[PDB]
């Protein structure tokens, strides 16, 4: 529960709300800046490091044969079993969505320098929509391990928009999607258990089954307060999807996820009405096939966090979380940045 | 009013029991200060401070957006 | 004026002015959306209603507190409304100018309209109190000028209306304002994105208008000619501030700039920014950045807005 205030360099500037930390090997790296790259970092991603509470964000060159991908605003998170690191669609800093898919590897690592290698791949057959705010993880059923996806917030389909309503948002369909990544292939399957949308929400992986629980819908304007636990098994045939509804979900949306120990979660952050801020932590307790939510003592906040309208923030990995307060008006440095601990 | 502002920069932070303080402290404090007085009164932060932010300012409402910030109570029937 | 009217009106006894509700109700003939316009074909992804006004220049971004923050104001108008408004304004003019050719007057054939689109930033506008996000203190207008009107008639081209003033301030009719900063790219793209697809869905179209008791056709070319150099550097591909690649015309670099400086030539569009972005984005040929870089020619984006390869005269003097 410690709470830090960090200091930032001469890169202020360059982040944004909607941000994704990827931990390599113990080692914190940013990614989704704000505004196009630069002569300064042309990659775009950069070396998260916080020493004695200083930021400092130094460029990071990618690979000979990898792909320069574009600020996605929005991505969805996923770390593979060689160690590896997925995102998949997102906001273009231009504000059109992607339906494409990146991975993110270590192409060679020498002495205080790393370089990154990121592939591209085209997925085949039941192709999900662009889309942003949805959440992605995967699974290891029968030593087989694949991804599942679901549905979060997209434009309205490319035959019912108005450019009066052009930015207007629906949420996806309640599919769910099967991410197959050694192969780039993906089968739809439609479960009656899911009925309506549900978008920025946190997914928590296991041996086989994910909790999706809280989340945002905007088609009743409503928070649920409901958790879905999705066991997937991996037979010789078609993939069996089953979707069943738990008791004793929370009502949270944009919150952040966090891996303290093993088996054991924590969830920080959100927002529980537009107008209001989620001021308590729940501490998720995983098992063999059970789920206990609790409330653990909150954090000491301080008065710039509880009377603040707006926080976001990434996972760091390392049972660390990276949250920050809109500074002040451009006219401190327009944004101030916070750490917190979890044990 | 300009001295009234500086008074509401140092309560909402109690310099009463904290003699000594930085520089940081006094901007967060500054910020803090007038985040929260456009959220409340929609008041802009400005350098030079006109008559209308003087009229605005000397208002009841001022101490009471104001005041919800300062933890305790005697600086908040201070203030009022 | 009220105060004048109210005045003259005691003084004289007569009523020589017109009463405020008199003049706002005179006012509608001119405002966009009063004149009753069919498309052939119908626009993509425009609506097809005759009575759309001031709408909000957000188009209907999200606001919520799950998402990312707006901090901006802004009010836009329809592109082919404030065309078909642009066009009935100068109604007598069209006909005096198709007179004057020693044409016809119900003569129907497409005209060839040519619109200059300018597009500049400003600074310094200080923000009001009031409800409303925390909007920061700069403001981007959006204009557009009609210079030239063309009719087809017999073989040749002929001409009818020629703006004489072009620079002044009587042409350059507005049509999306908003107070944000130019600098800030997310925003820019957000609130400037749905003019770009209704300019593209009538860059290939007929307007069909009822011209004076008689239905006239018109065709429209758009040229963004009134940027400046940061602008269009921002919007349309390459690198801000000073780079290796200077020019937005030619793939010269400086060194060559300052050696030959004589012999070049035109080089660079808006497709062909698209394809070397792709180029970016993609790396089919497996290079570093450095020679990528080298390659693709410096544009390290994805543009947006077909700006004309011009140069700003008056940019150009305050420079030189
Ligand atoms: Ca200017
Ligand atoms: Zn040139």
């Amino acid at each position: 529960m410690s709470l830090q205030m960090v200091t930032v360099g001469h890169n202020i500037a360059l982040i944004q709300p909607g941000f994704s930390l990827m931990n390599f090997d113990g080692q914190v790296f940013f990614f989704g800046q704000k505004g196009w790259p630069k002569r300064s970092c042309p990659t775009g991603v950069f070396h998260f490091d916080i020493k004695q509470n200083h930021l400092k964000l130094k460029p990071a060159i990618f690979s000979k044969d990898s792909c320069y991908l574009p600020p996605l605003r929005y991505p969805a998170t996923c770390s593979y079993k060689k160690h590896q690191y997925i995102i998949h669609g997102g906001k273009t800093p231009n504000n059109e969505l992607s339906d494409k898919i990146y991975i993110m590897s270590v192409a060679c690592k020498n002495n205080k320098k790393v370089t990154f290698r990121c592939t591209e791949k085209d997925l085949v057959g039941d192709v999900p929509e662009p889309r942003y705010g949805h959440s992605i993880d995967v699974v290891y059923s029968r030593g087989k391990s694949m991804g599942v996806l679901f549905g979060g917030r997209s434009y309205m389909p490319s035959t019912q928009r108005t450019t009066e309503k052009w930015n207007s948002v629906a949420d996806c369909l309640p599919h769910v999607f099967l991410i197959d990544f050694e192969f780039g292939c993906a089968t739809s399957y439609i479960l009656p258990e899911l009925q309506d949308g549900l978008s920025f929400h946190v997914s928590i992986a296991r041996n086989d089954t994910v909790y999706i629980l809280g989340g945002h819908s905007l088609a009743s304007n409503i928070r649920p307060a409901n958790l879905y636990r999705i066991r997937v098994d991996l037979p010789l045939g078609t993939p069996a999807v089953n979707c069943t509804v738990l008791p004793g979900g929370i009502s949270v949306s944009s919150a952040i996820l966090t891996q303290t120990n093993n088996d054991e979660f924590v969830i920080v952050g959100g927002y529980q009405l537009e107008n209001q801020k989620r001021m308590v932590c729940s501490l998720v307790s995983l098992g063999d096939n059970t789920i206990e939510i609790s409330e653990m003592e909150t954090p000491d906040w301080t008065s710039d966090i509880k009377h603040s309208k707006i926080w976001f923030g990434s996972n760091m990995g390392n049972g660390t979380i990276f949250l920050g307060i809109p500074g002040d008006n451009k006219q401190s440095e327009a944004f101030y940045f916070y750490t917190l601990r979890c044990s | 009013a300009a001295e009234f502002y500086k008074i509401f920069q140092l309560e909402i932070g109690e310099v009463y029991k904290h003699p000594n303080a930085s520089k940081e402290e006094r901007k967060r404090w500054q910020a803090t200060l007038d985040k929260h007085l456009r959220k409340r009164m929609n008041l802009k932060p400005i350098m030079r401070m006109n008559g209308n932010f003087a009229r605005k300012l000397m208002t009841q409402e001022t101490v009471d957006a104001v005041c919800e910030l300062i933890p305790s109570e005697e600086r908040h029937e201070a203030l009022r | 004026y009220h105060k004048m009217y109210r005045t003259v009106k005691a003084i004289t006894g007569r009523q020589i002015f017109q009463p405020l509700h008199a003049l706002r109700n005179a006012e509608k003939v001119l405002l966009p959306g009063y004149h009753p316009f069919e498309w052939q074909p119908p626009l993509k992804n425009v609506s097809s209603r005759t009575d759309v006004g001031i709408i909000d220049g957000l188009s209907g971004l999200a606001s919520s507190v799950d998402e990312y923050p707006v901090d901006t104001i802004a009010k836009r108008f329809r592109y082919d409304s404030a065309l078909v408004s642009a066009l009935m304004d100068m109604e007598e003019d069209i006909l005096e100018g198709m007179r004057s050719q020693d044409l016809d007057d119900y003569l129907n054939g497409p005209f060839t309209v040519v619109v200059k689109e300018s597009c500049d930033g400003m600074g310094d506008v200080s923000e009001k109190h009031g409800s409303g996000p925390a909007v920061p203190e700069k403001a981007v207008r959006f204009s557009f000028t009609v210079m030239r009107i063309t009719i087809e008639h017999g073989s040749q081209n002929v001409k009818v209306f020629e703006e004489p003033k072009p620079n002044s301030e009587l042409c350059c009719k507005p049509l999306c304002l908003m107070l944000a900063d130019e600098s800030d790219h997310e925003t820019l793209t957000a609130i400037l994105s749905p003019l770009i697809a209704e300019r593209e869905a009538m860059k290939s179209s007929e307007l069909t208008l009822e011209m004076g008791g008689i239905p006239r056709t018109f065709k429209f070319i758009f040229r963004g000619t009134g940027y400046d150099e940061k602008l269009v550097r921002e919007v349309e591909g390459l690198e801000a501030s000073g780079s290796v690649y200077i020019c937005t015309l030619c793939d010269t670099t400086r060194l060559e700039a300052s050696q030959n400086l004589v012999f070049h030539s035109i080089t660079r569009s808006h497709a062909e920014n698209l394809q070397r972005y792709e180029v970016w984005r993609s790396n089919p040929y497996h290079e570093s950045v450095e020679e990528l870089r080298d390659r693709v020619k410096g544009v390290s984006a994805k543009p947006f807005i077909e700006t004309v390869p011009s140069i700003d005269a008056l940019h150009c003097d305050i420079g030189n």
